[PDB]
């Protein structure tokens, strides 16, 4: 089916948002049931944006409108487009409009990490550049294991990893991760 | 009659320290943002949508002076409270139609405002006397209603 | 003299009371009869009078009223029962008590100034003003009044759904 | 009707309370007892003397429950399910007393912590306490 079209809505960028598929001239959404990273990778590949950073359910991007096309679909991740891989039924759904699904690709995020306002180059407040904007990470759930992963990612040695910012001030802007 | 002489001394004492100019605006501003159904009666005072506008509005601050002074006037003599507030109660019952509960709510907010401005000096026995004073004033301004 | 309940008291919380003798219709006593059509359309602002608890939870000594607008009956169910799909419904009422929701109910949200109905207001009438006929019609009867200011929707039993049953009981 | 901006203030304000929550709950309990004498009828055997250990012990458990509710702000009825049944089905505590405790608790927080009680926080913390009282009293009969 080459007539159908895929689009992402309410994501803040062309490569992120809630899935919107047009069929018979009507725009619809995919239910959150049985949504995996394989589904996200297939959608990101169809848009040709890039790899799939994550997937979001329960209509976090927004309460969608219109009908629901695909429900309980299973996609192995190899299929180029969602509409080609196997689904239980066409136009059939046990869901409502609080289960609309959405994906976030990797082209627009650029997903970098950095430290700001610390004593040295790799000890201080941690910031994340998501969608071209630099935000921070909440302290809840921040363990020494998370510090070790970040320290390796940036480049400084993982001999001693400690949580908490030093000498830095209260951050600014969004709080992306938590 | 209503209050013991030791209770009366503390209530009159704290009322000396108060800043009438700012306390009245504080309590009125808090009631208009905590219970946001009283903004209907104060539509003559301009913009009241946001809390900073409510605090920064000159009209509510001026109206706070009137509210505070009437409270001090009521404290002059307790048994006269029926006659002291009879003139004002008619205005709040026939023209504005202010429900008696809002008198009880404003008095309760006043206790919180006084506690915020004073601190540890708001001894629990002191606030007990103040609540008895507030309950009488709310009843006195509502006893006109029939 | 008599207290008649609904045949299905687990689906429509409605009960009729018969007085011993008729009450004189003064300027402070007047019946309000049932509508011929449905006024429970989203946007129909109606007046609700209450005898229940106020902001201090003490029963009001004076009759009060507030205009409440009818709300879409999808976001009301999703706010209470989790979803419109029976299989995925889970109790998530922010007050801890599940309202009785079915096709014989409509939900009215808060007013402009964030006013709602707390306990003790059940049985009240969601009266709407028919400006064309200048007559007050009862469109709903308050059933779930425990929302107060925590929840966002109060559940009212539609008068039209019980209009047929009410007439039968009155005849007897 | 706690908006997402309203819950952020509640968590932050309760966080600034810190370990003094148990003492704040105890002071509010004592403050309400002497200010509203009719409330003592609901505590038949408790010693109502000022500075009593039971009052201090009760204040700690009350503040413990509230601190648990803040961590479970999104789902309050389940976090307060056991307390709702005990307060309404066993002791039949009248809902009017809850608005007395909430006011006294707010006064204690305002007096002891005046700097952080901006009017924005005052409304947010008031709406949080109103949500707790409704949950506990929602099955009174
Ligand atoms: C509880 C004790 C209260 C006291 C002692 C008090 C005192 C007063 C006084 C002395 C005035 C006269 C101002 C004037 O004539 O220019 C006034 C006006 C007014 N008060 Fe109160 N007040 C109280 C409570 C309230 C509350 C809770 C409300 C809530 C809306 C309210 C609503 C008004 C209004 C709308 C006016 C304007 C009257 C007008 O414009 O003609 N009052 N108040
Ligand atoms: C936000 C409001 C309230 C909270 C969080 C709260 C919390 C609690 C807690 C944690 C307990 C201990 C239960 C146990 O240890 O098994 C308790 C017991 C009790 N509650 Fe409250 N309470 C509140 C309001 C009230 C009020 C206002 C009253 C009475 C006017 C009341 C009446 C009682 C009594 C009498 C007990 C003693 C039960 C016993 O000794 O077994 N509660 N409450
Ligand atoms: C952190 O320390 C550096 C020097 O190592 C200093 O220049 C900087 O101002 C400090 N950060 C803050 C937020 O004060
Ligand atoms: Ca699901
Ligand atoms: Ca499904
Ligand atoms: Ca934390």
């Amino acid at each position: 089916g080459s007539n159908l079209e895929m689009r992402l809505t309410r994501g803040g960028n062309m490569c992120s948002g809630r899935i919107e598929i047009k069929f018979q001239g009507r725009w619809g959404t995919v239910c959150d049931d049985n949504f995996n990273i394989d589904h996200a990778s297939v959608i990101c590949r169809q848009l040709e944006c890039g790899s799939a950073v994550s997937f979001s359910g329960s209509s976090n991007f927004g309460e969608g409108s219109g009908p629901i096309w695909f429900d309980d679909l299973i996609c192995n991740g190899n299929e180029s487009a969602l509409w080609n891989c196997k689904h239980q039924g066409w136009g059939k759904h046990n869901c409502d409009h609080a289960e609309d699904a959405g994906v976030i690709c990797s082209k627009g995020a650029d997903l970098s990490l950095r430290l700001v306002d610390g004593v040295t180059e790799c000890s201080g407040r941690l910031e994340v550049r998501f969608q071209g904007e630099w935000g921070t990470i909440c302290d809840d759930g921040w363990d020494s294991y998370d510090a070790a992963v970040a320290c390796k990612q940036l480049g400084c040695p993982t001999a001693v990893t400690a949580i908490g910012r030093v000498n830095a001030s209260k951050g600014f802007g969004h709080i992306w991760l938590d | 009659v209503h209050l013991t002489p030791e209770e009366k001394s503390a209530v009159t004492a704290l009322w000396g320290k108060v800043n009438v100019d700012e306390v009245g605006g504080e309590a009125l501003g808090r009631l208009l943002v905590v219970y946001p159904w009283t903004q209907r009666f104060f539509e003559s005072f301009g913009d009241l949508s946001t809390p900073d506008a409510v605090m920064g509005n000159p009209k509510v601050k001026a109206h706070g002076k009137k509210v505070l002074g009437a409270f001090s006037d009521g404290l002059a003599h307790l048994d006269n409270l029926k006659g002291t507030f009879a003139t004002l109660s008619e205005l709040h019952c026939d023209k504005l139609h202010v429900d008696p509960e809002n008198f009880r709510l404003l008095g309760n907010v006043l206790v919180c405002v006084l506690a915020h401005h004073f601190g540890k000096e708001f001894t629990p026995p002191v606030q007990a006397a103040y609540q008895k004073v507030v309950a009488g004033v709310a009843n006195a301004l509502a006893h006109k209603y029939h | 003299e008599k207290v008649v309940l609904h045949p299905n008291y687990s689906q429509v919380d409605i009960g009729l009371i018969k007085l011993k003798q008729k009450v004189s219709v003064n300027e402070r006593v007047m019946p309000i009869c049932l509508p011929s059509k449905d006024y429970a359309e989203v946007g129909r602002v109606g007046y609700v009078s209450g005898w229940g608890r106020n902001a201090n939870f003490k029963f009001t000594d004076h009759l009060k009223y507030v205009m409440l607008p009818v709300a879409d009956q999808d976001q009301c169910i999703r706010h209470y029962e989790g979803s419109t799909v029976p299989e995925k419904k889970t109790p998530k009422s922010p007050v801890g008590v599940q309202p009785i929701l079915n096709e014989h109910t409509f939900c009215a949200g808060m007013s402009k100034y964030q006013e709602d109905t707390c306990y003790g207001d059940a049985g009240s009438a969601f009266a709407v003003h028919d400006l064309e006929e200048d007559t007050w019609y009862a469109t709903g009867i308050l059933s779930f009044d425990k929302s107060c200011a925590v929840a966002e929707y109060g559940v009212y039993v539609k008068v039209t759904s019980i209009q047929d049953w009410v007439q039968k009981t009155i005849a007897e | 009707v706690l908006s997402p901006a309203d819950k952020t203030n509640v968590k932050a304000a309760w966080g600034k309370v810190g370990a003094h929550a148990g003492e704040y709950g105890a002071e509010a309990l004592e403050r309400m007892f002497l200010s509203f004498p009719t409330t003592k009828t609901y505590f038949p055997h408790f010693d109502l003397s000022h500075g009593s250990a039971q009052v201090k012990g009760h204040g700690k458990k009350v503040a413990d429950a509230l601190t648990n509710a803040v961590a479970h702000v999104d789902d309050m009825p389940n976090a307060l399910s056991a307390l709702s049944d005990l307060h309404a089905h066993k002791l039949r505590v009248d809902p009017v007393n809850f608005k007395l405790l909430s006011h006294c608790l707010l006064v204690t927080l305002a007096a002891h912590l005046p700097a952080e009680f901006t009017p924005a926080v005052h409304a947010s913390l008031d709406k949080f306490l109103a949500s707790v009282s409704t949950v506990l009293t929602s099955k009174y009969r």
